[PDB]
RNA sequence: GGAACUCUAACAAGACUGCCAGUGCAAACUGUGAGGAAGGUGGGGAUGUCAAAUCAUCACGGCCCUUACGCCUUGGGCUACACACGUGCUACAAUGGCCGGUACAGAGAGCAGCCACUGGGUGACCAGGAGCGAAUCUAUAAAGCCGGUCACAGUUCGGAUCGGAGUCUGCAACUCGACUCCGUGAAGCUGGAAUCGCUAGUAAUCGGAUAUCAGCCAUGAUCCGGUGAA
RNA sequence: GGAACCUUACCAAGGCUUAAAUGCAGACUGCGAUUUGGAAACAGAUCUCAGUUUACAAGGUGCUGCAU
């Protein structure tokens, strides 16, 4: 969760921008192994907290919990079944 | 019969008997007995002896005997003698397939020491 | 890498060419140990990174379907 | 009247009927189950629903 | 501290068209499976019509049936109800051990009227014993 | 005469010859006890819902109601966390 | 082509021991009748010392390093293995296995995708190619039923181990992925004191879905549906 | 509640010091493809919001939950 290795991220996410066309197109891939998507993890994008993560609010289970209790998700509720 | 070296199916049904010779499995024994032209559900005990032979010569396509188990001999002893991982490993008796040396290796290891 | 290709590393295979087409020379240094032994390594020694050091390799002709790293241990036990 | 949606009950239903001068369609409900701490107290989770109605 | 107890009211089967066949596959069934267990007590009183019908299950259910037990050991009576379980119980827990080919085959016990009496004959004799309290 | 099954999960809506989904009595209640459990002494059911018990309680039911006019209220129970299943928890040690 | 039902989702009724019997100044229990329901209908969210877990979600008082205990990389380790305790799955069999016929769902997901259909291949899968950003289109349940076999043992039960040949993801499958395929049948025939869970759609058992998503260890976790006890 | 790299905080070896990201302070203007050394990071050339000095911070998944 440090500030190099948060900002790890999205150096890898800026690298991942170009070669979109040059990856599309076995052999004849000499790249700098960081314009991949298997090297892209996924953080809270607050903290940047690996070890949880939501695709649809994109945010850590502690951070889901606190902000869903004190009102910052709309439509988020108290579940009971 | 003695369909391969010295095995006996002995009243047992078709494919159950002819699955106990080493090398020849469930899958290719009814390939073999779809093929000859053989019923699976009546026995052995009544086979006629054209039926015996017609079923021994397709039998003898596959290397199904103590050849195939000292080809295999021969593969694990070419990996071994050259120094890889899964030689040292048969050398030293442990998981090959990548499984964990902790608990639930005693079936490789061996009992109590 | 699974029969849609052999994998060899370009470096690799760009650095054991000459040394095979020179002849006979020195060791050839390497770290990426996942590449496929070539018919075109037979004969040859290779200085391959372990975890620290660099375990040499001598491919005589039979490693010819393992790769560059089933040799070479990379833990000590005992 | 062509779907339209919200995440609340009483809002698209106030918005539906204010179109129809100006049908139930199921909601869809989403779950999740969280860890309550932050550290391991691992069989003390949380339940959230998250609701999505649409009419038409 | 239990307070109640509601003794689970039960539906009679097709066949037969009786309430004890019912407690009998109940007690017959295992993870949850009543067509096979039903299909095993046919197949059994099938065999059983070798030599009559289900009375004769039924009275060979009544020498199994024991009418004191020890629960300092003291002998007392069970229940006018709780008998006609422990009689199913014990024809069900020892016809297992008969070494027999099938379930319906090795259930051909009430025709032993083996394994049964015994052991209502061994509870008889352990409560003879405890006849001073 | 119309009736609401309603079992577990089933619903039968029996239209009061015994005829099932355009099938048979046969077809559909193979087994004695499913064949059973129609106890009453031109009919269409479609019945949808969960099993073949299920549903065959759930035509009864419906049969019960045009005339076992009980509708049993059991349902599942759901499974609640930090156990294994509804009612059953795990298993700990030095207690 | 229909507005009666199921259904969906908004509003209402219905359970208040209220009705009927006995006890009691009173609360209140013990039974019956009506009813879909009973006596908090059932299940959940609610939760009024141990200097207990976290300075590794986050923030922060104090101390320490800043040619660095700070920072970018490649390779490796987190999978190491003579032994142990805990949590799980499967099998120890014929109310069972196998080849066949025949049915019955629910919830949830789907352009970080679901795939109808056709052609190649035993198979995983590949190529072509509709429908669908969702009560519209796709994703084909098992147990169960019927019929034949096996007729009892390390077996036609069992599934570990090992060799060879392939498919998918990814720059990369040896350390350390999954699946398919042809070989093979190790320990296991109900487990010692001691100990665990469960009072009704419960236990037991079978299947399906979601979450992290390039793939995956998934037998873990969270749910749903079927059969169903003493 | 997804360890092949990535996660990664650990280890061995190559490259950095006002910093691999963020505010600032004072100048000098209007992202891409090609080539060499390489295991990469990074260095040296063509070419067409970005690039470079000086003093500033910065940073630590470093230690104590018996200061919070």
């Amino acid at each position: 969760a440090k500030e190099s290795m948060k900002a790890r991220e999205v150096k890898r996410e800026k690298t991942v921008a170009k070669y979109a066309e040059k990856r599309k197109a076995e052999g004849l891939q000499r790249l700098p192994k960081n314009a991949s998507p298997v090297r892209l993890h996924n953080r809270c994008k607050l903290t940047g907290r690996p070890r949880g993560y939501i695709r649809q609010f994109g945010i850590s289970r502690v951070t889901f919990r606190e902000m869903a209790n004190n009102g910052l998700i709309p439509g988020v509720k108290k579940a009971s079944w | 019969a003695r369909i391969a070296g010295i095995n006996i199916p002995d009243h047992k049904h078709a494919v159950i008997a002819l699955t106990s010779i080493y090398g020849v499995g469930k899958t290719r024994s009814k390939a073999i007995l779809a093929a000859a032209g053989i019923a699976e559900d009546v026995k052995i005990s009544e086979l006629s002896e054209g039926q015996i032979d017609t079923l021994r010569d397709e039998v003898a396509k596959f290397v199904v005997e103590g050849d195939l188990r000292r080809e295999i001999s021969m593969s694990i002893k070419r990996l071994m003698d050259l120094g890889c991982y899964r030689g040292l490993r048969h050398r030293r008796g442990l998981p090959v397939r990548g499984q964990r040396t902790k608990t639930n290796a005693r079936t490789r290891k061996g009992p109590r020491k | 890498s699974l029969k849609k290709g052999p994998f060899v590393h370009y470096k690799l295979d760009k650095k054991v060419q000459e040394n095979v087409e020179s002849g006979k020379n020195s060791v050839v240094k390497t770290w990426s140990r996942a590449s496929m032994i070539t018919p075109d390594f037979v004969g040859q020694t290779i200085a391959v990174h372990n975890g620290r050091q660099f375990v040499p390799v001598y491919v005589t002709e039979n490693m010819v379907g393992h790769k560059l790293g089933e040799f070479s241990p990379t833990r000590s036990f005992r | 009247r062509i779907k339209l949606k919200s995440y609340d009950h009483m809002l698209v239903d106030k918005s539906a009927e204010k179109i129809v001068k100006t049908i139930p369609l199921p909601t869809h409900k989403k779950l999740f189950t969280v860890l309550r701490s932050p550290h391991v107290n691992k069989k003390a989770r949380e339940q959230f629903e998250v609701m999505s109605y649409k009419r038409l | 501290r239990k307070r109640a107890a509601k003794k689970r009211p039960l539906l009679p089967d097709p066949r037969f068209n009786d309430q004890l066949v019912t407690r009998f596959v109940n007690n017959l069934m295992w993870d949850g499976k009543k067509s096979t267990a039903f299909k095993v007590f046919y197949d059994a009183i099938d065999i059983i019509e070798t030599k009559t019908s289900l009375e004769i299950w039924k009275d060979a259910l009544t020498n199994v049936m024991p009418h004191v037990e020890v629960r300092f050991q003291i002998p007392m009576q069970i229940r006018p109800d709780r008998k006609i379980s422990m009689a199913m119980k014990w024809l069900i827990l020892y016809a297992r051990r008969r070494n027999e080919k099938s379930m319906a085959q090795r259930l051909a016990s009430e025709c032993l009227a083996g394994a049964a009496v015994k052991k209502r004959m061994d509870t008889h004799k352990m409560a003879e014993a405890n006849k001073a309290f | 005469i119309h009736k609401i099954g309603r079992r577990k999960t089933a619903v039968a809506r029996v239209y009061v010859n015994i005829t099932v989904n355009k099938k048979e009595f046969a077809t559909y209640f193979p087994t004695a006890t499913l064949q059973y459990k129609v106890l009453q002494p031109d009919v269409k059911v479609n019945v949808y819902g969960g099993g073949t018990t299920g549903q065959a309680e759930a035509v009864r039911m419906a049969l019960a109601r045009v005339m076992l006019l009980t509708r049993d209220p059991r349902m599942v129970e759901r499974k609640k966390f930090g156990q294994k299943k509804a009612r059953k928890r795990f298993q700990f040690s030095k207690r």
